[PDB]
Formats: structure tokens, C-alpha cells, sequence
């Protein structure tokens, strides 16, 4: 993870700079998407906080439901028990299983939200290049540059 | 100033003594009646118009697929009618307005069909059949005319109003086959489809498979959610019960099924072929929603070649400029417009594969918990009696490996999806490039043996790793649960010594695995790096086919990048595939033990 | 601790899981009407302004298909004179739907399709002007903000008059146009259990006001100090001045239904009085005063209430009382 | 087995041998409002063009007998300027009777039978507009298809409240806006024969609604369970539940009269409930909860009914059970 962070964070803001030095005009479009950015990191950081809590404490009773099933097995089985114990974990599986689906598609939607951003990143990177190499000459070999 | 037409030859479009019908300029003012006629029937009926308990028509799919790709079509028949018009000192009105209305009223159909579907009202579909009849007439008298002054497929707006005719029949096609299957005209009315159980009365709140395309592919029900953890903590009421494809005893149920095809027992082949027949079809689902977002990815590259070409650097016919396909794509901004397009259909088709393959795990765990517990039920005590396994083990095949094989199903997608973006990639290198691109490639399969290697290397340190790794688990936990025992005695030391020797074996084989790690990522980082040196020099000094330019080079850039970058995690790939081969061995050992006869 | 009705009267019931069949879809008058003076506007503005584009368009659609929008070199006769662009026809779709009819455009009697759409545009016309009409006379003689000047006191009064221990209430007319056929309608709201174990959340079971021979009417110009007596059959016959407070689910609610006599439409003056604003040992203070004119009503002491020596027990209590004596 | 009244609320009655005096021919406009939407916008398309026609004809008629038609040398004023065949007078005759005037059809001074034909033409077409306008404002206004929002379920269920055996309804209303004035009705229709020997097919017998003192009144927001107590004087005293099956001649009928709030016109909502539709032995279940916000109304549950153990015997032997115990 931390070389996957590295990697990405540094990219991120290499291209940043990139895009700045061949458009500046892209710095005044940079502000508004941190706007939004951190409008969704308000909004996402509450929730998922909740439904990373939630599917962790939806995966206690699972685990110990196999820790007491295991060592009173015995038990269990004398009183004939084993479908009320399976139906128990029927309810504590389905418990974890829907806490992780909130989860990822919490996780989902995040990530819906910020990709759309890159892609505006993209098109207004593309609209101010192209416009200035239509008009203030770029040499039309920094215009590759900020595209890439 | 701003007329329909242009104000061309002293307005000599608006002469139609030579048949109106077949005077151009006016059939594009045909064109507009069909929308301004949806939007004015339209518009009162959803301004002057909470259902838990929705459903969805025939041809739900395919109508949303097709209005996205209407709006496509109508965004780019106003992009070659700007360009077209941009020659003329007068504005043409007809050759993009129309096009605009087309788009607007094809967005107020959709927000018309979604209301009217999550609200239950066929008999109003009505309405759009009728548009969709009129937007497919004024459409093919339009195709019809342009054939009888002999266009051509040479000319891009002729085959964007065939693409135009040819999806408005395809809508009224979806419309009479839903008045076919749902009987809302004039009928015996017999069909009733009924809100989904789970939907109506169960009290599920996870909408994500009952919901429209476009929301099932932006999250938009999740929305509400985001909302309301701001006003309240999210607890178990928040969120509902699971739906009755989602549910544990469901995907058990499946799992048992593809067992039992099996035997008409266990082992890992059998394990993996039954996991295969069981959640396979998802896994397909999800690998084509990679296989679409890696074919779109390139459309980058693509669009970087062309708008640097054209930095780097015709028919009148009916009295109205007329644009090609290769202008249209050749001109920059289109790119632009079509590079953002699809960088969205990209995004949002590799959000839902990801989003498909983790739901897949997810009931993966569900079933394998299951059939763990099931074979809990009917276990003998004998097996934990003579050490033959622990209950610590039986606890980490849930807590653990059962973790592994879900983390496995959820990376298995973008392993199915790899070759074939390495294959367009390389073609598309060689497209762009020539030979240079052949000896770039060269240079990265050169390595491919060494690569092998490290990836062989790296599954035997994590197959150590994980074996120690129990070993100490086993016993930290016997020395936690005799704490007493060993601080009375004085042990505590001599245990801790013992934990501490089965860690150093472990970090041995991390050391291992850490320094082939190290070797993985600098080759697979300087093969780039080599690979875009050796066809840049050997593309000007070896090579004298063509020019360097900046757009054959940065799209060429693009391409390695994007080519590379599965590449970068080979390390991960490889511990994430050997985990899940050691769990399912130890599943597999664990189901095929004894039991307690009858 | 939710109210059936709010102070102001307005109903605080959440309806939902309505399976829609177009029942409110075909009613689009009474949605019309129910819509607000913003809303309203807009829907009023929007569909004049689209009937006149739309046919603003099939005029100029056939200034185009006749030939009216080239420039004709003489001896031809337009279907609509002096029509030369979509802005003239969309001035005379203005003038023909409005029926003001400038006469520089103008129907000439040479294309029959121009007849035709004359003929549909007035119809059309007509019947979206007597739609409006009716629709605009209805959302203004609406009674529903005359039942505004139609107030209750803000707390309600459990006390004693000739010995009954009734439950009082204050109704005043801020208006001095006749409310006719007032009628008071008061209703108990509790979640009553039936003995057999049925459970109704917000059984309403109606008091009676007595006020006349077993009526409902009143005749309401001064301000009226309207009583239900609690005697055995009422609900409130176990009520106790140690209940009566924010916890306790009694809700009382009063409704004033009657015709104002201007626009002879039937309005209710809703409202609601919980627990905790019922005051027991209360009475309220006389605010009707002989003048040196006429009566005169003092509305700053209408809701007014003085503490006066009341039993503090049940009206059952109070009932067994009289019963030793 | 014919209904009186359908589930939907439309009764099934069919009259016959009406010998006709030209009653139902005075009443124009109560017919006309009574007919559906395509035949009144087809009575008033007519209605308008037949008039236009008319008076088109007589237009073209004194344009001919003046001589206008024909082509005058000159100095010769026409009733009516720039008539020259029968489609200008037509057009005419809109631009007068829909008041436009474009003007280049005009009436001179000349001709005293075109200013009578004027005046006539005006006030015939002021009447017309005004009938027109009056009718289609009464079939906006008409609270017909607000009644369908007034839900009814579709069992009724008879069973026991403080041990009195009283059959039971569900009344809910769909819209946010009140129902002034709400009253219930309900009835029982047999084929009931005295003991004199008369015979009536449908006699009609009230039952008394078990709310309030005495009143008919009801309070609709939330959806109520409408009850009323079998007791002796009940017509269903003698009801078994060895009853209550598709043959039997028992039918309920349960009236909502009330007025809208909005339009001010009263409306009723009829329905009936058959023998075998009344389930005895059920209990309506509870759908409106305390939500976060406010009270919530479960519409997915409005007629959902749950078994409760009753007396398998009929009203007449549960109150003699009382009087042996
Ligand atoms: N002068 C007044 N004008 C209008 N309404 C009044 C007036 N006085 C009291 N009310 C009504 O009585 C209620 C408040 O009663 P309360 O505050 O006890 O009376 P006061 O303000 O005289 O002490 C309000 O809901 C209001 O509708
Ligand atoms: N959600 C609802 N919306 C509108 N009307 C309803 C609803 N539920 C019940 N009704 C009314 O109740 C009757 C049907 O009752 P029933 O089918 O027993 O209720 P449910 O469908 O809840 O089981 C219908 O005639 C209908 O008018
Ligand atoms: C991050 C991006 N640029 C890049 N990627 S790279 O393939 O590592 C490589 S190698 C070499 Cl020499 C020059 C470059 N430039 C923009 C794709």
C-alpha cells in the first residue's frame, strides 16, 4: 500500500504540475474540482466510517459463532441443536454479507464521483491546450505532454 | 441575421417550387415537429406528476442502452453540424438546432419512461410510441431524400441519420414489444407482472439490482444514504435484510448444486471447477465490463494521436457544406468531446465490474461460511482429538482463508481481461509506431522468463510465509490461553523464545519474498523505461520510415503506460493467487475429513 | 412525541406505500388547484406560451411549404400575409390565440390548411382560456386561508361548571363576515387498546360539545367557551391532574367546520391540544365587555386563563364523592 | 348473483319502461356535463364551427345579393370589404364571432342587414361562449374522480370490540387534501319480506356507524376502522358465520359523503362488500406507526387482516350466553 500510495500520490501532483505549466489558465479550473473533491470527502468519510464500523462489528458474532460452535460440538449435538445453531449463523452470515455490500457500494459510489472528476480534468486540460495552441503557439509538442 | 436557413443567393433556400419535400433545409424543419411535439405533451404530464415497491418493463436493458447511445449520436450530428456550417458567412439554424431539440426531447423521453416506470403507468407509453412513429418518419423521408440526391456513405451526416432511423426504429421496436408482452391498448389486458418479493414487503434497503442502468451504474440510490448518515449514525436498521439472490442460504444452495453435479469427491480441482459452476457467469459478467472499460481505455492514445496531428499541421451538394468522416475526426476539439465521452463510459463500466466481482465474493464467503459450518455439524471430535487440526485452524478458515479466496474472486476479473488488453495494446503500438513498437515489444518479452522466475520464487515465499505463519498463530494462541500457567512457572520467557523462532522462520521467507518483491517492481519499472529508450533511439538512428512527431511519440507514451501498468502489481497478483491456492487445499482437506456415522 | 395535527392545523400524517394507478392522474383539476400561487403562475404562463410556440410553428411551417418565406417576385398569394420569419408567425399565433388579431398578418382564403388551423388554434384556444378560467376562479374562492382567521386558544381548560368538571376551549372569529352553519366537531386521540388485544395506534373516538339540544352548531360572532362535559360515557372520565403532562399520548382535537358566507364555500378551522397544554384548576377570563356603543371583544386577553379551586382527582373520583354523600 | 353496488363504486342498476316527456330533454346542461370528454370537446368543436358556419353562410348570401361576389368596375361599396367567395366569409365569420378582426374583411357602413347580422352573429356567439364556458367549468370542477381516491378495503371483517361482535370496515383517503364534512352512510340490502306477506327485492336498511354520540360524522386523515356493533336492533342480529358465503343474498353497502376541500363541491364514494367478501373471524391490522419525524401510514398493509379467535355462534346466542352466565 505504500508503495501503491506513493506512486499514485506523486503521479497525481507530477501531472498536476504538468498541466499547470503548459496551462495556466487550468490552475483557475483547478479550484472549483478541490471544491468538489472535498465536498465529497465530507460527505463519503461520515458514511463509510459508519459502514467500515458497522461491517466490523457484524463480523464479531460470526467468528465466535464458529468459536463457541466448534469447542461445544459435542454439546450441541446432544441436544440436538444443529439446525437452530445453522440458522443462527444463516442470520449472523447474512448480517456481515449486507454490511459489506453497503460497504462497497459506499466504496463504489466514491469512487464513481472522483473518476468523473479526472475525466472533467481531462476535458478541460484538452479545451485549454487546444484552444491556446489555436491561438498562442504551444509548438504543439507541450500540448502532447499535458494530454498525456 | 439568425434565419432557419441561410440567407444564401438572396434566401434562395426557402425556394421550394421545386417539391418542398425534396428541397433540403426543409426536412431539417420537418425534423423539429416530432420534439417539440414530445416536450408540449410531455411537459404537463411530468410537472403536474414514494414507490418502495417498483418494477420494470420489457426491453429495460436494451431502451436504456439505446437512449445512451441516441444521445451519443445526436451529440456528434451536433458536432459535424457546427463544423459544417462554420464555412458560410450566414449561420445555418437547420444544421444543428434540430439535432439540439433531438437531444433535448431524447432526454425528456428517458425522465418520461422512468417516471412512468416507477410509477406503473403503460397506457401513457402511448405518447412516446407516437413520438417514436414521428421521429422515425421525419427521420427516413430525411435518409430517403439524402439518397435521391445521391450523398453517399462518403459524407458523415448520412450515416448519422441512418444511425439516427436505424435506432428510432429500434425504440419503436422496444415500444411494440412492450405493448406485445404488457397489454396496455385496447386488449383483454391479461398481464400482471407484480413488484419482486423481496421489494414489496420483505424491508430491503440495498436497491442495486432493482434499480435503472443509469443508477445502477453512478450509485445514485446510495445518495439518500450519504445524506442521512450526516443526520444519523448508519446502524442494522439503516441497513435491510439482504435480497433472496444475495442471501447465504441461496448461494449455498448453488454451491451444493455444482458439488453435486460434480459427483454425478473434494480435493482442490473439484473445489475450484465448483466454484467455477457456481459463481462463473458473474465472473463472466464482470470480466466483459473489464474487457469494454480496457477497449475504451485506449481511446485515449487514440485521441492524443490525432488532436497533436492535427496541432502539428468539401462538397456543397444541396447548398449545404458537407463534412467527411476523416475531418470530422481530424478537427481536435470532436476528439475532446469523444475522449471525455468515453474516458465516463470507461469509468463507469470498470466501476461495475469492480462492483460485480466484490458482490461475487461476497456471496462466495456467504456460501463457503456455510458449508464450513455444515461441515462443523457433521464433524468428528476425533479430529481435533488427535491433532489432526485445531480449532484455531477451524476459525481461520473462516477468518482467513475464506478472506483470501474472496480477495482472489475479486482480483480473478482483471486476470481474465489482461491478455486482451496486452493484445490491442501491442497492435495498437504497432499501428501508431511500426517496427520500433515490434522491437519495444521484443525488449519486454525478453524479460518475460525472468519475470516467471520472480513470480515462481515469490509463490514459494508466500507458501513459507503462510506455513510458519499458522505455526506461530498456534502457538501465540496455546500461550495466551495458558498465561497463568506459564507465569507460575516461570515459562513465559521459553515460550516466547519458541513464538519468537517460528517468527524468524516467517521473516526468513518475508526477507525472500520482500527481496524479489524489490527485483519484481525494478524490472517491471526499468522495462518501460528501456522499452520506450530503445524505441525512441531505434525509431530515428535505426529506423528512417517516418517522422518522430510529438503525436506518435506521446500516443505511443500513452500506450506503454497504459500497457505497463498491470504489470506494476505482479507482486500482489502472485501472493493474492497463492493464498487462494492454499485455502482452497486446506478447504478441501477440511471438508474431506471424517465424520460421525449415522 | 408526534401530533396529529399541528397547532396551525395542518395534518402531520406521512402517507406513504400508495400503489398508483393514475387516480392521481386523472383528477389534474383538483392537482391544479392544489398546486401553490407560484406554481400555479408558472403552469398558467407556460401553457399560453407553449400553445402559442407550438402553432407558431405550424404557421411557419406552412409559410415554408407554400413558399411565403422565399422572396416572391409578385402574383402570390400567401397563406398568412406579411409572414417572413418564425418570429411573425409566432406574433400572429399570438394574435389569433388571444384573439387580438393586429390584421398586418392575416389568414388569406387561398390555402385551405391555413382554414383548417385557424379553425383547430381557436378551438384549442378556447378550451385552454376556459380551463385556465375555471381553474384560476377556483384557486381563488378557496375558504382555505378564511379558516386561518379562525383561532383556538392556545391551551385548553379542565375545570368545574355546575359541578361536572368539563373540559373547555376558547373559539374566536377574527373576521366580521358570518361563518354559516358552524358545526364543532371534537375528537379523543389516544392509542387505545381494546380488551380482546386489538391495538389501534389513533383510535378516534368524538366527545360530545355540549352546547344546545345534542348539537354540533354554534353561532360563533364573540369569542365561545366551548365544553365537553366529562361524565361516565366520555373517554376522559379516568383523566387525572397527575397525567396531563408532555409524556402522556391523550391528544384533543377540535374542528370547526362551517360555510363563509361571501363565497359559500365549506372551510374547517383544524386544531390540536395535547397533554401537556390541557392546565387543569384553570378557568377562562371573561374578554366580552358592554361599551358605551356596543359589545366589545378584547382579543388581548383571549387565551387568557386564571388558576381557580378545582378537586385535584378523577371525575370517577369526584362522581364516588357525591356517591358517600 | 348481480351486485348493487361494484367494488369500483358504480351501481349496477338498469331502468327500464321510462316513458320519456322531454325530462330528460329540458336538462341540457346536466346531460352535457354528464357526458365523457370526447364527446363534450366533440359537442364543442361542433357547437363553435357549426356557428362560424352558419353565419358564414349568411355572410356569402348577402354578399351575393348585393353583388359584391361579382367583379365590380368601381365605386361600389360592399356590405363587407374583400369578400370574393364563400372561404372569405368563413374566415370572416371566425374573425367576428372569436372577436380577432384582421381587418381586411370588414363591415361598411352601407348595408343595414350586415350591421343587424352583426349584432346578431355577437350576441348569439356571447351566449355560446358563455353556455360553453359555464359547462366545461362545471366538468373541471366536478369531484367525481376524487372520490377514487377514497380507498375502501376489500374484505370487511366481523368480529369482537369489548365483547359486542361488530362488523368491521377500512376507510383511507389517498390525497393530502381533507374531506370536509365526512359523513358515513352504511346500509343493508336483502331481500327482506315482512310478516304480512310484502315482498321487497332490495330493501334497504341503515345500520348505525358505532362513532361518537350518535353522529354520522367521521374525521378522515389516517385511515379508520368504520365498526358497527351488532346488537339487538342490528338487521345482522341473526348472522352466522354458516353465512357469509357467494350465495348469500347479504350485501353492505358503505357511503362516504363529504366535500372537497379544495373545489367545494360535495362527492361521495359508494361501495359494497358481498356476503362472501365479509371474512368473520379476522381483525384488521395496525398501519399507522410513529415514525421519526411524524405519524406514518402503511398503504402496502391497508387491507391486511390477521385470524383472532371469535365465537363461532351468531350475535343472538353470544348475548343469551351472557344471560345464562
Ligand atoms: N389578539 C389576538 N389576535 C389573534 N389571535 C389571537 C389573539 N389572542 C390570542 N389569539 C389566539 O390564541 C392563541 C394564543 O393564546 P394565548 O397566547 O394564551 O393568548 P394571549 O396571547 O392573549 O395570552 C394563538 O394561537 C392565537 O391564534
Ligand atoms: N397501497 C394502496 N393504495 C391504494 N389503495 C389501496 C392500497 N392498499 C389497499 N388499497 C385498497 O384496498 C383494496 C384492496 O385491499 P387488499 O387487497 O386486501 O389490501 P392489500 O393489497 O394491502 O392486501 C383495494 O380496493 C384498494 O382500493
Ligand atoms: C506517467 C506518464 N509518462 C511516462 N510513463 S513511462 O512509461 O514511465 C516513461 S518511460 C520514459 Cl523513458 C519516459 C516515460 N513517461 C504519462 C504516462
Amino acid at each position: 500500500t505504500l508503495e501503491c500510495l506513493s506512486r499514485s500520490t506523486l503521479l497525481c501532483v507530477s501531472a498536476l504540475t504538468v498541466i499547470s505549466y503548459v496551462t495556466p489558465v487550468f490552475l483557475v479550473a483547478l479550484l472549483p474540482l478541490a471544491v468538489v473533491c472535498y465536498f465529497i470527502q465530507k460527505y463519503f468519510r461520515v458514511a463509510s466510517r459508519d459502514l467500515q464500523q458497522l461491517d466490523d462489528t457484524t463480523q464479531l458474532p460470526l467468528l465466535s459463532h464458529f468459536a463457541e460452535t466448534v469447542e461445544g460440538l459435542t454439546t450441541i449435538r446432544a441436544f440436538r441443536y444443529e439446525a437452530r445453531f445453522q440458522q443462527k449463523l444463516l442470520e449472523y452470515t447474512d448480517s456481515n454479507n449486507i454490511a459489506s455490500l453497503f460497504l462497497t457500494a459506499a466504496n463504489r459510489w466514491l469512487e464513481v464521483r472522483m473518476e468523473y472528476i479526472g475525466a472533467c480534468v481531462v476535458l478541460i486540460a484538452a479545451a485549454t491546450s487546444i484552444s491556446n495552441s489555436l491561438h498562442r503557439e504551444l509548438s504543439a509538442g507541450l500540448v502532447g505532454l499535458g494530454l498525456t | 441575421p439568425l434565419a432557419f436557413c441561410g440567407t444564401e443567393n438572396h434566401s434562395a433556400a426557402y425556394r421550394v417550387d421545386q417539391g418542398v419535400l425534396n428541397n433540403g433545409c426543409f426536412v431539417d424543419a420537418l425534423n423539429v415537429v416530432p420534439h417539440v411535439f414530445l416536450l408540449f405533451i410531455t411537459f404537463p404530464i411530468l410537472f403536474i406528476g414514494h414507490h418502495s415497491t417498483w418494477l420494470h418493463f420489457p426491453g429495460h436493458n436494451l431502451r436504456w442502452i439505446l437512449t445512451f447511445i441516441l444521445l451519443f449520436v445526436l451529440v456528434c450530428e451536433i458536432a459535424e453540424g457546427i463544423l459544417s456550417d462554420g464555412v458560410t458567412e450566414s449561420r445555418h439554424l437547420h444544421l444543428y438546432m434540430p439535432a439540439g431539440m433531438a437531444f433535448m426531447a431524447a432526454i425528456t423521453s428517458v425522465v418520461y419512461y422512468h417516471n412512468i416506470e416507477t410509477s406503473n403507468f403503460p397506457k401513457l407509453l402511448i405518447a412516446l410510441l407516437i413520438y417514436w412513429t414521428l421521429a422515425f418518419i421525419t427521420k427516413t423521408i430525411k435518409f430517403v431524400k439524402f439518397y435521391d440526391h445521391a450523398i453517399g456513405f462518403s459524407q458523415l451526416r448520412f450515416c448519422l441519420t441512418g444511425l439516427l432511423v436505424i435506432l428510432y426504429g429500434m425504440l419503436l421496436l422496444v415500444e411494440v414489444n412492450v405493448i406485445r408482452v404488457r397489454r396496455y391498448i385496447f386488449f383483454k389486458t391479461p398481464r400482471e407482472v407484480k413488484p419482486p418479493e423481496d421489494l414489496q414487503d420483505l424491508g430491503v434497503r440495498f436497491l442495486q439490482p432493482f434499480v435503472n442502468l443509469l443508477s445502477k451504474g453512478t450509485y445514485w440510490w446510495m445518495n439518500a444514504f450519504i445524506k442521512t448518515a450526516h443526520k444519523k449514525p448508519i446502524d442494522l436498521r439503516a441497513i435491510g435484510k439482504l435480497p433472496i439472490a444475495m442471501r447465504a442460504l441461496t448461494n449455498y444452495q448453488r454451491l451444493c448444486v455444482a458439488f453435486d453435479a460434480q459427483a454425478r469427491p473434494q480435493g482442490a480441482r473439484a473445489i475450484w471447477r465448483a466454484l467455477c459452476h457456481a459463481f462463473g457467469r458473474r465472473l463472466i459478467l464482470s470480466s466483459t465490463f473489464r474487457i469494454l472499460a480496457d477497449l475504451l481505455g485506449f481511446a485515449g492514445p487514440l485521441c492524443i494521436f490525432g488532436i497533436v496531428d492535427h496541432l502539428g499541421k468539401k462538397t456543397q451538394f444541396l447548398g449545404v457544406y458537407f463534412v467527411s468522416s476523416q475531418e470530422f475526426l481530424g478537427n481536435a476539439y470532436v476528439l475532446a468531446v469523444l475522449l471525455f465521452l468515453a474516458l465516463l463510459l470507461q469509468r463507469t463500466f470498470l466501476q461495475a465490474s469492480y462492483y460485480v466481482a466484490i458482490e461475487t465474493g461476497i456471496n462466495l464467503r456467504g456460501a463457503i461460511q456455510t458449508k464450513i459450518y455444515n461441515k462443523i455439524m457433521h464433524l468428528s471430535t476425533s479430529n481435533l482429538s488427535m491433532g489432526e487440526m485445531t480449532a484455531g485452524q477451524i476459525c481461520n478458515l473462516v477468518a482467513i482463508d475464506t478472506n483470501q479466496l474472496m480477495w482472489f474472486f475479486f482480483l480473478c476479473p482483471n486476470l481474465w481481461a489482461m491478455p486482451v488488453q496486452i493484445i490491442v495494446g501491442v497492435i495498437l503500438l504497432y499501428y501508431i509506431l511500426g517496427v520500433s513498437a515490434l522491437i519495444g515489444a521484443a525488449v519486454i518479452i525478453l524479460l518475460a522468463p525472468v519475470q516467471y522466475f520472480v513470480a515462481t520464487k515469490l509463490s514459494q515465499a508466500q507458501r513459507s510465509t503462510l506455513e510458519h505463519s499458522n505455526e506461530r498463530l498456534k502457538q501465540t494462541n496455546e500461550m495466551l490461553r495458558g498465561m497463568k500457567l506459564l507465569k507460575l512457572y516461570a515459562w513465559e520467557s521459553i515460550f516466547c523464545s519458541r513464538v519468537e523462532v517460528t517468527r524468524r522462520k516467517e521473516m526468513t521467507s518475508l526477507r525472500a519474498f520482500a527481496v524479489y518483491t524489490s527485483i519484481s517492481i525494478f524490472m517491471n519499472t526499468a522495462i518501460p523505461i528501456a522499452a520506450v529508450l530503445i524505441t525512441f533511439v531505434g525509431h530515428v538512428s535505426f529506423f528512417k520510415e517516418s517522422d518522430l512527431s510529438p503525436s506518435v511519440a506521446f500516443a505511443s507514451l500513452s500506450l506503454f503506460h497504459i500497457l505497463v501498468t498491470p504489470l506494476f502489481l505482479l507482486s500482489s497478483v502472485v501472493r493474492s493467487t497463492v493464498k487462494a491456492l492454499v485455502s482452497v487445499q486446506k478447504l478441501s482437506e477440511f471438508l474431506s475429513s471424517a465424520e460421525i456415522r449415522e | 412525541r408526534a401530533r396529529f395535527v399541528s397547532k396551525k392545523g395542518n395534518c402531520n400524517v406521512a402517507h406513504k406505500n400508495i400503489r398508483e394507478q393514475g387516480r392521481f392522474l386523472q383528477d389534474v383539476f383538483t392537482t391544479l388547484v392544489d398546486l401553490k400561487w407560484p406554481h400555479t403562475l408558472l403552469i398558467f404562463t407556460m401553457s399560453f406560451l407553449c400553445s402559442w410556440l407550438l402553432f407558431a410553428m405550424v404557421w411557419w411551417l406552412i409559410a415554408f411549404a407554400h413558399g411565403d418565406l422565399a422572396p416572391g417576385e409578385g402574383t402570390n398569394v400567401p397563406c398568412v400575409t406579411s409572414i417572413h420569419s418564425f418570429s411573425s408567425a409566432f406574433l400572429f399565433s399570438i394574435e389569433v390565440q388571444v384573439t387580438i388579431g393586429f390584421g398586418g398578418r392575416m389568414v388569406t382564403e387561398e390555402c385551405p390548411l391555413a382554414i383548417l388551423i385557424l379553425i383547430v388554434q381557436n378551438i384549442v384556444g378556447l378550451m385552454i382560456n376556459a380551463i385556465m378560467l375555471g381553474c384560476i376562479f377556483m384557486k381563488t374562492a378557496q375558504a382555505k386561508r378564511r379558516a386561518e382567521t379562525l383561532i383556538f386558544s392556545k391551551h385548553a381548560v379542565i375545570t368545574l361548571r355546575h359541578g361536572r368538571l368539563c373540559f373547555m376551549l376558547r373559539v374566536g372569529d377574527l373576521r366580521k363576515s358570518m361563518i354559516i352553519s358552524a358545526t364543532i366537531h371534537m375528537q379523543v386521540v389516544r392509542k387505545t387498546t381494546s380488551p380482546e388485544g386489538e391495538v389501534v395506534p389513533l383510535h378516534q373516538v368524538d366527545i360530545p360539545m355540549e352546547n344546545g339540544v345534542g348539537g354540533n352548531g354554534i353561532f360563533l360572532v364573540a369569542p365561545l367557551i366551548i365544553y365537553h362535559v366529562i361524565d361516565s360515557n366520555s373517554p376522559l372520565y379516568d383523566l387525572a391532574p397527575s397525567d396531563l403532562h408532555h409524556h402522556q399520548d391523550l391528544e384533543i382535537i377540535v374542528i370547526l367546520e362551517g360555510v363563509v358566507e361571501t363565497t359559500g364555500i365549506t372551510t374547517q378551522a383544524r386544531t390540536s391540544y395535547l397533554a401537556d397544554e390541557i392546565l387543569w384548576g384553570q378557568r377562562f377570563v371573561p374578554i366580552v365587555a358592554e361599551e358605551d356603543g356596543r359589545y366589545s371583544v378584547d382579543y388581548s386577553k383571549f387565551g387568557n386563563t386564571i388558576k381557580v379551586p378545582t378537586p385535584l382527582c378523577t371525575a370517577r373520583q369526584l362522581d364516588e364523592d357525591r356517591s358517600l354523600l
